[PDB]
């Protein structure tokens, strides 16, 4: 029973996963990361305490989210002193919103926080973003009380004025302002006021902001967003780059102004175009075209083949088949293929391996 | 009440936290034809109701009024207040015996 | 190794009334065991005070010892004092397990306690005394002590 009862689980676990349909979403993205630094973060209950930790989390959230969104831009704002303090310009260098979270872990937590003051602050911080992009917020609110100088409500009002998302992660329970932030602000949804119960599960909702958040169909706005592609160059000298005014080796050449660049994906200095490559875009496409979730095969019918399509491990014999099959189609793999298959991986090597 | 139940064929008595149900039927000179109480078939316990019969330092507390002004038992219902506003999220309701006790238990925390 | 020790405890009581000890079983059974025994010499008898030490010391010998057990709560004869922990006092969470080791079947045990230097021992034996309520007496082995422990 105790073999079948992990089997039941991940049928359970697997029962959520069901439910996948191609949902609309915003590829481009403008994130204003605010973190609480209060007297409330001064707690021990996450160890060695509040500030350390989601400063930590906060560093590995920068490196996940500049991975699966390339072509994405981010901002970090700060609650202190009962003000907003800003440590971050909005922009597309992963390197450079690392840098700035080591030196603020340095730094003590003290005072209150203020909600309306961080909103405030990123409201103006999304204000120069273009039309085409999703502008999200991503508040850590650990207190329990807030301190503002004017109308919290007001604030909440012009945001959604500005087509803008907030997603707030608590510690201890749930406050009012942000379930009513965090419903106004999403057509009325109440599944972006998330609460963590333990240190571990704190992990899994730093990640699951990664992905992209569905669009509302009504909240429907088409456009074409003009971009380049440069061609990378090699050069026998060094010479100085458009962006940091520094001697580099070499850089990519812009194809609307031949200026040079030093890292990608950038706007360009000069022609202020969007300079990607074709990777950029590539790694994106598995949240437009997402693999059909393969569902168990009863052990009632017969098995193709003892091991697996695509690694050629062999089914256990040991009660519950440890096959899944992909409907498109009809090849059955091992539990080990799946997870690998939809986490890493996004193609099914059956339906590829099939001619036309 | 009684030209009320006299008047009236049909009356209906219904309230929140009415019990015991016997009572009062014997305070107020009236029968009934069926009295019951109604539990909440809640799936998740949504209410936690607990009492407190001493503080922190493990001495009982009472709201006797012969003892108001007590030091001990002050400071334990000051620390009570306090430790719970911390992780109170949005609001909290205290209530007293009377006002007078309130009125002088306040005073003693104020100073 | 076990079985042999293990049955031994809890067959015969000491019981002390009026400044005079008297050797109180609650079977009738004892009286041909104890009475007839050489170095000796419900029913009860007395015993000589000084002797204490020495059947206390046969009573290791022969299978069965005695055990010291006061029912202080039935116990009126005694007169009893009113004293109580003030409400600054912190019962650590140590001296809490050591009393209940004591009073877990509900009768006062006469016996030992270990405690680290400086932990505490004297509010040890404070707070059998205070429990008890009852007329007490404190030695202590030294002047400065006596001193210090008074205050
Ligand atoms: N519960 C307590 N609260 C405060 N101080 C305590 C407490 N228990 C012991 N002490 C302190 O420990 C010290 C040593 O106490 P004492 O009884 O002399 O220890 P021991 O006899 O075990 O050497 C004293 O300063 C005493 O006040
Ligand atoms: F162990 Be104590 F110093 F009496
Ligand atoms: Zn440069
Ligand atoms: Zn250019
Ligand atoms: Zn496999
Ligand atoms: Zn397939």
């Amino acid at each position: 029973a105790s073999l079948v009862a992990s089997i039941v689980e991940a049928r359970k676990k697997r029962t959520a996963k069901k439910n996948i349909t191609p949902y609309q979403r915003g590829i481009i993205r403008s994130l204003i990361l605010t973190l609480d630094c209060s007297e409330a973060m001064l707690e021990k209950d996450l160890r060695p305490n509040r500030h350390a930790m989601i400063i930590q989390y906060a560093i590995d959230f920068v490196h996940e989210f500049f991975d699966q969104n390339p072509i994405s831009q981010m901002g970090i704002i700060i609650m202190r002193n009962g003000l907003a303090q800003l440590v971050s310009q909005v922009s597309g260098n992963p390197q450079d919103h690392i840098d700035a979270l080591k030196s603020i872990r340095k730094q003590e937590p003290k005072g209150n926080p203020s909600l309306q003051n961080a909103l405030e602050m990123a409201r103006g911080l999304l204000l120069p973003v273009p039309a085409h992009c999703t502008r999200e917020v991503l508040i850590v609110f650990g207190s329990l009380s807030t301190t503002d100088p004017g109308d919290i409500h007001q604030t909440i009002d012009s945001l959604v004025s500005e087509k803008i998302r907030v997603k707030v992660l608590g510690l201890s329970a749930q406050v009012a302002i942000c379930k009513e932030l965090c419903k106004a602000t999403n057509y009325g949804d109440e599944s972006f006021y998330k609460i963590l119960l333990d240190e571990t599960h704190l992990k899994e909702l730093f990640n699951e902001a990664v992905t992209p958040l569905p669009v509302n169909k009504i909240n429907k706005g088409f456009t074409l967003v003009k971009m380049g592609f440069p061609t990378r160059i090699f050069e026998d000298t060094p010479t100085f780059c458009s962006c940091h005014s520094k001697l580099v080796y070499g850089g990519y050449f812009c194809p609307n102004c031949h200026s040079k660049v030093c890292s990608l994906p950038t706007v360009c200095p000069c022609c202020d175009l969007m300079l990607i490559l074709s990777t950029h875009l590539a790694r994106s496409y598995h949240h437009l075209m997402p693999l059909k979730t393969f569902a168990e095969v009863p052990t009632t019918e017969k098995f193709r083949s003892e091991d697996c399509f695509s690694c050629q491990s062999r089914f256990p014999i040991l009660l519950t088949s440890s096959r899944y099959r992909c409907e498109d189609c009809k090849q059955e793999f091992c539990v080990d293929c799946d997870v690998f298959i939809h986490e890493i991986l996004h193609n099914c090597p059956g339906c590829e391996s099939k001619p036309v | 009440i009684k030209p009320v139940f006299e008047r009236f064929s049909s009356v209906i008595i219904t309230s929140g936290t009415i019990s015991p149900l016997d009572m009062y039927p014997r305070m107020l000179n009236f029968k009934t034809v069926l009295q019951k109480s109604y539990a909440m078939t809640l799936a998740k316990k949504s209410f936690l109701p607990m009492i407190i019969t001493k503080g922190s330092d493990q001495v009982a507390i009472s709201s006797r009024f012969e003892i108001r002004n007590d030091p001990s038992i002050v400071r334990n219902y000051g620390s009570m207040l306090v430790e719970f506003a911390k992780i109170t999220p949005d609001g909290m309701v205290v209530f007293f015996p009377s006002y007078l006790y309130m009125e002088s238990i306040v005073s003693m925390w104020q100073t | 190794f076990i079985k042999g020790a293990t049955i031994s405890y809890g067959k015969v009581k000491l019981v002390i009334k009026h400044n005079r000890y008297f050797v109180e079983t609650t079977q009738a059974d004892i009286l041909q065991m104890l009475l007839n025994d050489s170095v000796i010499g419900v029913h009860s008898f007395e015993i000589a005070n000084e002797s204490v030490e020495v059947v206390k010391k046969r009573c290791q010998e022969i299978d069965y010892p005695v055990l010291e057990e006061y029912d202080f709560r039935n116990d009126h004869r005694n007169p009893d004092l009113d004293i109580d922990l003030k409400p600054s006092t912190q019962i650590r969470p140590y001296q809490e397990k050591s009393l209940s080791k004591m009073f877990g079947n509900g009768r006062a045990r006469s016996g030992i306690i270990v405690l680290p230097c400086g932990a505490g021992k004297t509010l040890v034996g404070i707070t059998a005394a205070c429990t008890i309520k009852k007329s007490v007496i404190v030695l202590c082995t030294s002047s400065v002590s006596v001193m210090q422990w008074r205050q």
